[PDB]
């Protein structure tokens, strides 16, 4: 349980870091 | 500017930037004195068509200038109803032309011919605004005034 | 009255209100038949229409350059008002603690999810540049534009969506302890694992019903506010704008008050014939349709205090627009819009005061379906006719709508009926948990007398 | 009991000391008055006025709550012809009264014979456009229309509840004064609504509001959901709440002033979104004298200490079904109604937020005064709570 | 070995039973009912469900989301002059809506979606769904159930201290 | 991103050739100088639609 | 455990998952098409008809 | 079970980082 909540939040992040290189720092 | 059909114009789809009213008033309306005025943009400094457009396709210039841009218009047809002297037209269908080449060579370059589903309304013919501010910066910087 | 009037048993309900879905393929009733028949043929003139005005443009319709808004706001306006109805039975009745929303809000929140589907085509349809609906929103783009977000519009496509998602969230978390009572007697075995996947596995179990009864209460009260402002915002697009017509300071309340009656008239209009073919009439009793109506009247009698309110602005003002307003309005070239208004919403919903009539199932649907066609004069009225004459009279026309806007008009029905004779063989159209927890809620009632 | 009697004397003592500094202020200066008087009768009326509404509203959808404080809604709506009486000193400014009693120009402008006559000194089209309309005869005669509607329904109501605990409550008493309720509706609104386009939108003829009116309703609604509850907390140990009453009905009430007090919110800033995005002149001076001289800082308030605060502390569970808290709330909420009016009538005559006098201060006391009171005195009369009605299983 | 069943023919006998219980002593029972008993809810499940606090979470932060939202795109990121409506926070009329409809979308998604999380939902396959009868818990057949997970753990006891009570069969559910 | 932020990218008119030529290592300094001498204009105007599209 | 496996209880939650992770690679592979080189033609090398070398 | 999800999301990472690589080809 509190093991697949920290798999949902690293899945979040991973997520951002993705989109967030792609809208911004990519061109 | 366009050219649409008389049964275009039949249904009120006239594109036309400015317009000549004439209003026929007076006594007798049998022998009444006739107004001629011309009408386009006024340029409003809080001009109440570009507080309704939800793209930012209309808004307003550093010089007072009313910006209307075509490749950012989606056709809301709200900035006409808006606008209190109805001096917006829309293109309701196709109407610049495209087969005909001799109409293509009398196109001016630099404006840029509108196509189906965007709005037009008078710009100050700001080609030449942006001819003159250029010529302007340019003939500033090359003698060093920065003026 | 009674509200549930004979010895109903749980299992009453659940046989009754089950047996409608469920059944094979070759036993559906002929009726369903003809009446999705007609829905697909109204379907195939949709997609008629809107082929062919994304093939040629908006210039098939009658818009100009006076009147730029013509019936593809009306009707999205008529359809977006559809469903304040059934969103109010499904989420202010439960906070109300009224209990005659037990039999009906299945149906109407269904009625409300198909006319928002329906309403939610006009702003693309209309734009000219249909495929550029996306430039609404905040997307982000290689360019760096935003949406202007002080436009009623932008409010408008935040409001939709939002009112769409949060309707469809709702019903599904409605539909789930009904999808457990189905795939408990869905007998085959590929019925089954399909409304099991739906119900999620419900388990219906205390620690479970505590959660969901405080979710429920908690969207219903959400959801209030939410087809509140939605509608106050389809108002404030009139309202923000400078025409006389339009810039009317009770516009939000209004048309509130419109939604909601229009919502009841269609409502009533598309229940009283569910409840008299199938077995219904023990859970949609005539108490039912006596407060409907008790409510259709009342927002019908805020809508001509509306009406009064804008005749004593036109009087009360020294503006000569707004005297041409009430001039073009009573004997204008467009008067009749306004003359059928006055006849419709006004006159016809006088008889709603008596109790014999209201208690009338044929005069029920006449009324229902007079006060639909003066719903859409007074849609008319307010945009069309305002925008006809506005400040400058060399900027006058007249609005002479054309042939497609008509047949996007029905086929706009024909998507909405054919989207509810679905639902209605697929799901059960009354919610069944909720009807035999009223029967339990009435039964404790009669032990304390 | 013990506590309404209290609550009277309270009531009593707060009323004579507003009007005592009231007079005091009319020797110093007449018009000035004139002018808190508006404001405090039009603050005052809310109470009756409400409770009259909420009345026949309960009485169309029956509830727990709504049996809860039926005999406390008559009793307030009771008040409504003492109210009429106090009517006549604003009728007597705008009449041929004026050049005595201290006023040297008529107390509103649509009276002037200087402005809505042509050819006068002070002629205003705009103003004079209206003169059958706004003239005293005729205002006069609509105020006491409204008054005589207003009090036949509200006694008419009253003696039925009165009649309802001799006999006969199931078959009759209960579904007459249901469909007398149900026609006083659409009457109240329409009366209340022109009542207030009388009284305070006729301050500035120049400009009109179409939502006024209903803002006004459901302002005069959150101030006696607010005052019920107040008189809920103080009458909580009559020996007939405590058999009959329980945390039901103060949840349904409380749920009620929050909803009540989002509404007056959505209401106020849907005539605000609609006059600032259309920038109408005709339109815009109102907002621009609430906006001026101070004024701004009364909206900023109004906008905090009268939205968003109520809204988060009646959001939760608790707070609602308290009832100290609630009666806590209630008290807050009163307060800023008080100055949501003053927000509203006072810039037309101040001017300046400085520019308010002790006057504006004492009128709205000093009648509100007299109108708790006189609501003491009409819920002393008869018992709370009717046993014989058919709504009362509602409370078990 | 996950429990004991109890198959309850009315929904009072239900109340009764799990009222027999508990004054037992035996814990981390559930009772399965077609529509919410509102009485045995209370007996076993009295708390806060845990939904609100999520809503509000959401709800805030959603609001304060669209805010955020309007102000840097059309007061900060580009500063579009628009019918010469203000680029200062006096632009806060016409921010409302956006922010408003914002935080409704979160809160209703965080009610639906927390209901759904909290208690599990997700679970097509359960123990209990073993008992026969209980494909008519949606019909009637209301139910009662005490888990292994019960310190008690009497088994045999249990299934006899619900036959003790008034059952119309008892099943032990297993996984 | 060059109209809102001229400083970064202005040169001193040696644009035609100089191809080899690359930024100075205090390129800020020297750009917001050019830009003041050579009377860049500010990005309120820089950033106008009617600039680019007509 | 009437009409489903043992397993679908983490398949079912684990389907969700899949499933929102499905839909943020549909967003991605939109944006990333948008701003190719391939789509806008950027370092691509474009023949010329008399092959003209700068 | 955090195994299956934290598998699940490598593959999310290893397949959008090939589709970014892909971008910038
Ligand atoms: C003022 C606020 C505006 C508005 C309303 C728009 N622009 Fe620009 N623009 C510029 C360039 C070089 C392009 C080409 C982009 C590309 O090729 O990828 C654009 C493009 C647009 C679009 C997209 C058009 C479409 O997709 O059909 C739009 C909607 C648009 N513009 C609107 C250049 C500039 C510029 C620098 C000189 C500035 C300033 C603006 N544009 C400003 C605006
Ligand atoms: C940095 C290398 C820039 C890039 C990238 C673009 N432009 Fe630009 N622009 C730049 C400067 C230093 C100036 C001079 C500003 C001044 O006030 O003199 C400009 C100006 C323009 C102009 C003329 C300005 C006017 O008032 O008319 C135009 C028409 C213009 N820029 C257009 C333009 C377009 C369309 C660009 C994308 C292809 C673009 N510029 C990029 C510097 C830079
Ligand atoms: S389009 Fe109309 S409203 Fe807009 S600036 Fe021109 S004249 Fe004014
Ligand atoms: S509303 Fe805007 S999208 Fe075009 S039609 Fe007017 S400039």
């Amino acid at each position: 349980v509190k093991p697949v909540f920290l798999a949902v939040t690293l899945t979040g992040m991973v997520a951002f870091l993705l989109m967030v290189w792609l809208f911004a720092f990519y061109w | 500017i366009a050219v649409v059909g008389k049964d275009q114009v039949s249904r009120g789809r006239e594109m036309h930037w400015i317009r000549i009213d004439r209003y026929f008033a007076g006594e007798d309306l049998d022998n009444p004195s006739i107004y001629m005025m011309p009408v386009n943009c006024m340029q409003c400094e809080k001009a109440p068509c570009e507080v309704v457009c939800p793209v930012a396709a209309t808004v307003h210039d550093y010089e007072g200038l009313n910006n209307m841009v075509y490749n950012r218009c989606v056709g809301t047809k709200y900035c006409s109803n808006n606008c209190p002297y109805k001096v917006r037209r829309f293109n309701f269908l196709q109407y610049s032309d495209t087969t005909t080449e001799t109409f293509k060579l009398a196109f001016n370059p630099d404006v840029t011919v509108r196509i189906r589903g965007v709005m037009e309304k008078c710009t100050y013919c700001v080609q030449r605004i942006s001819g003159a501010r250029i010529a302007a910066k340019r003939a500033a910087v090359q003698a060093g005034q920065s003026s | 009255e009674a509200y549930l009037l004979p010895g109903e048993t749980y299992t009453s309900i659940s046989a009754k209100i089950g047996d409608v879905p469920l059944t094979p393929p070759l036993k559906t009733p002929k009726g369903w038949l003809a009446g999705f028949s007609v829905a697909f043929f109204m379907l195939m003139i949709f997609f008629v229409s809107v082929t062919w005005l994304f093939i040629r443009g908006v210039g098939i319709w009658g818009i100009n350059i006076p009147v730029g808004w013509g019936m593809d706001i009306i009707n999205f306006v008529w359809w977006i008002g559809i469903g304040h109805a059934g969103t109010l039975i499904s989420a202010i009745l439960l906070l109300l603690n009224q209990g005659w929303r037990n039999s009906i809000n299945r149906f109407a929140e269904a009625m409300t999810l198909f006319a928002v589907a329906c309403a939610g085509l006009y702003p693309i349809l209309h734009l000219g540049r249909p495929w550029l609906f996306y430039w609404l929103i905040p997307y982000p783009n290689t360019h760096g534009m935003w949406p202007q977000f002080r436009s009623a519009l932008a409010w408008d496509v935040f409001a939709i969506s939002t009112y769409a998602t949060v309707s469809l969230v709702f019903w599904l978390v409605g539909l789930i302890p009904d999808f457990a009572t189905l795939r408990d007697r869905a007998k085959n075995i590929w019925v089954k694992r399909l409304y099991g996947i739906a119900a999620l596995g419900w388990r219906g179990s205390a620690r479970h019903w505590h959660r969901y009864e405080m979710a429920s209460i908690l969207l219903a009260g959400l959801s209030t506010p939410l087809v509140v402002s939605v509608h106050s915002i389809i108002s404030l697009d009139f309202a923000i704008s400078q025409v006389p017509g339009w810039q009317v300071t009770v516009f939000p309340p209004y048309f509130v008050a419109g939604a909601v009656f229009a919502g009841f008239a269609m409502v009533l209009l598309l229940m009283i014939p569910v409840r008299t073919f199938y077995g219904f009439e023990n859970y949609i009793t005539l108490h039912h349709l006596d407060v409907m109506a008790k409510v259709m009247l009342t927002t019908g009698m805020i809508v001509v205090y509306g009406y009064f309110m804008e005749v004593f602005a036109s009087l009360y003002s020294g503006n000569e627009f707004e005297e041409y307003l009430l001039y073009n309005r009573l004997f204008g070239p467009s008067s009749w819009a306004y003359w059928g208004l006055l006849f419709c919403n006004a006159v016809a919903i006088q008889p709603l005061w008596f109790k014999k009539v209201r208690q009338n199932i044929p005069a029920l649907l006449i009324i229902s379906l007079i006060v639909s066609v003066g719903m859409w004069l007074e849609r008319y009225v307010i945009i069309v006719i305002s925008l006809e004459r506005d400040f400058l009279p060399s900027s006058w026309d007249i609005y002479i709508p054309t042939i497609w806007d008509w047949s996007l008009y029905i086929g706009t029905f024909g998507l909405f009926f054919t989207l509810l004779f679905l639902f209605i063989r697929v799901l059960p159209m009354i919610n069944i948990f909720e009807m035999r927890l009223f029967l339990y809620q009435e039964t404790e009632k009669a032990k304390q007398r | 009991i013990p506590q309404l009697g209290q609550v009277q004397m309270l009531g009593l003592a707060a009323a004579v000391i507003g009007i005592g500094v009231l007079a005091a202020g009319y020797f110093l200066s007449p018009t000035s008055f004139f002018e808190s008087y508006i404001y405090g009768y039009y603050v005052a009326m809310t109470i009756p006025l409400g409770c009259l509404g909420f009345l026949m509203v309960q009485h169309l959808t029956g509830g727990a709550w709504g049996v809860t404080v039926r005999r406390m809604l008559e009793a307030g709506a009771a008040t409504l012809p003492i109210m009429g009486l106090l009517f006549i000193p604003i009728a007597l400014g705008y009449f041929d009264t004026y050049k005595a009693l201290g006023l040297e120009h008529p107390l509103y402008e649509w009276a002037n014979p200087e402005v809505v006559t042509p050819g006068g000194a002070e002629f205003d089209p705009i103003i004079a456009h209206k003169v059958p309309w706004l003239s005293p005869l005729w205002v006069t005669a609509r105020i006491a229309i409204f008054f005589i509607i207003w009090s036949a329904l509200a006694l008419t109501l009253r003696a039925w509840s009165r009649q309802q605990d001799a006999g006969g409550d199931a078959k009759k008493l209960a579904t007459r004064m249901r469909r007398l309720s149900g026609i006083g509706v659409a009457l109240f609104v329409i009366t209340v609504t022109f009542f207030s386009f009388d009284v305070a939108m006729s301050l500035d003829p120049h400009w009109f509001s179409t939502i006024y009116g209903a803002h006004y309703m459901a302002n005069a609604g959150l101030m006696t959901l607010a005052f019920l509850a107040l008189m809920m907390s103080r009458v909580r140990d009559a020996a007939l709440f405590r058999e009959y009453v329980s945390v039901k009905p103060i949840h349904d009430i409380g749920k009620l002033i929050f909803a009540f007090t989002v509404l007056w919110t959505y209401m106020s800033y849907g005539q605000l979104v609609i006059i600032w995005s259309g920038d109408v002149a005709e339109f815009t001076p109102w907002y621009v004298h609430r906006t001026q001289h101070g004024w701004v800082f009364v909206a900023l308030a109004l906008m905090l200490f009268a939205f968003a605060l109520p809204f988060f502390v009646l959001l939760f569970r608790g707070t609602k079904r308290n009832l100290n808290t609630l009666a806590t709330i209630a008290g807050w909420i009163v307060v800023m109604r008080f100055v949501d009016m003053a927000w509203i009538i006072l810039p037309e005559f101040r001017e300046h937020l400085w520019d308010i006098a002790i006057t504006d201060v004492a009128a709205p006391i000093g009648l509100i005064g007299l109108v708790i009171a006189l609501f003491a005195a009409n819920v002393q009369q008869a018992p709370l709570l009717p046993l014989r009605d058919p709504n009362m299983e509602q409370l078990q | 070995v996950y429990g004991v069943m109890a198959e309850f023919p009315t929904p009072e006998a239900l109340i009764e039973a799990t009222r027999k219980a508990k004054a037992a002593g035996y814990t981390k029972m559930d009772a399965f009912s077609p529509f919410p008993i509102e009485e045995v809810i209370e007996e076993i499940a009295h708390g806060d469900t845990g939904v609100p606090r999520l809503v509000l979470l959401f709800g805030l932060i959603g609001a304060a989301s669209g805010f955020i939202l309007q102000y840097i795109g059309n007061l900060v990121d580009y500063p579009l002059n628009v019918g010469g409506r203000p680029l200062d926070i006096t632009n806060w009329p016409a921010m409302i809506p956006i922010t408003f409809e914002s935080g409704i979308l979160l809160a209703s998604f965080a009610a639906a979606i927390g209901m759904i999380v909290l208690n599990g939902l997700p679970s097509p396959y359960h123990p209990v769904f073993n008992v026969p009868r209980f494909q008519y818990a949606s019909q009637d057949a209301f139910f009662l159930c005490i888990e292994a997970t019960d310190p008690l753990f009497d088994r045999s006891r249990t299934s006899q201290f619900l036959r003790s009570l008034n059952p119309m069969q008892v099943s032990e559910v297993a996984y | 991103n060059c109209h809102r932020n001229p400083e970064l990218y202005v040169r001193p008119r040696e644009e035609v050739y100089n191809m080899d030529y690359v930024p100075p290592s205090n390129q800020l300094e020297i750009g917001r100088q050019l830009v003041a001498e050579y009377g860049i204009m500010p990005p309120d105007q820089l950033t106008n639609c009617y600039v680019c599209h007509r | 455990a009437q009409i489903f496996p043992r397993n679908a209880n983490l398949l079912s939650r684990l389907s969700i998952f899949a499933l929102v992770l499905l839909v943020v690679e549909g967003i991605l592979i939109l944006g990333v098409y948008f701003r190719s080189n391939y789509f806008r033609q950027v370092n691509v090398a474009i023949e010329q008809p008399v092959a003209f070398s700068h | 079970l955090s195994r299956l999800m934290i598998a699940g999301l490598m593959v999310f990472l290893v397949l959008s980082l090939v589709v970014l690589l892909a971008g910038r080809l």
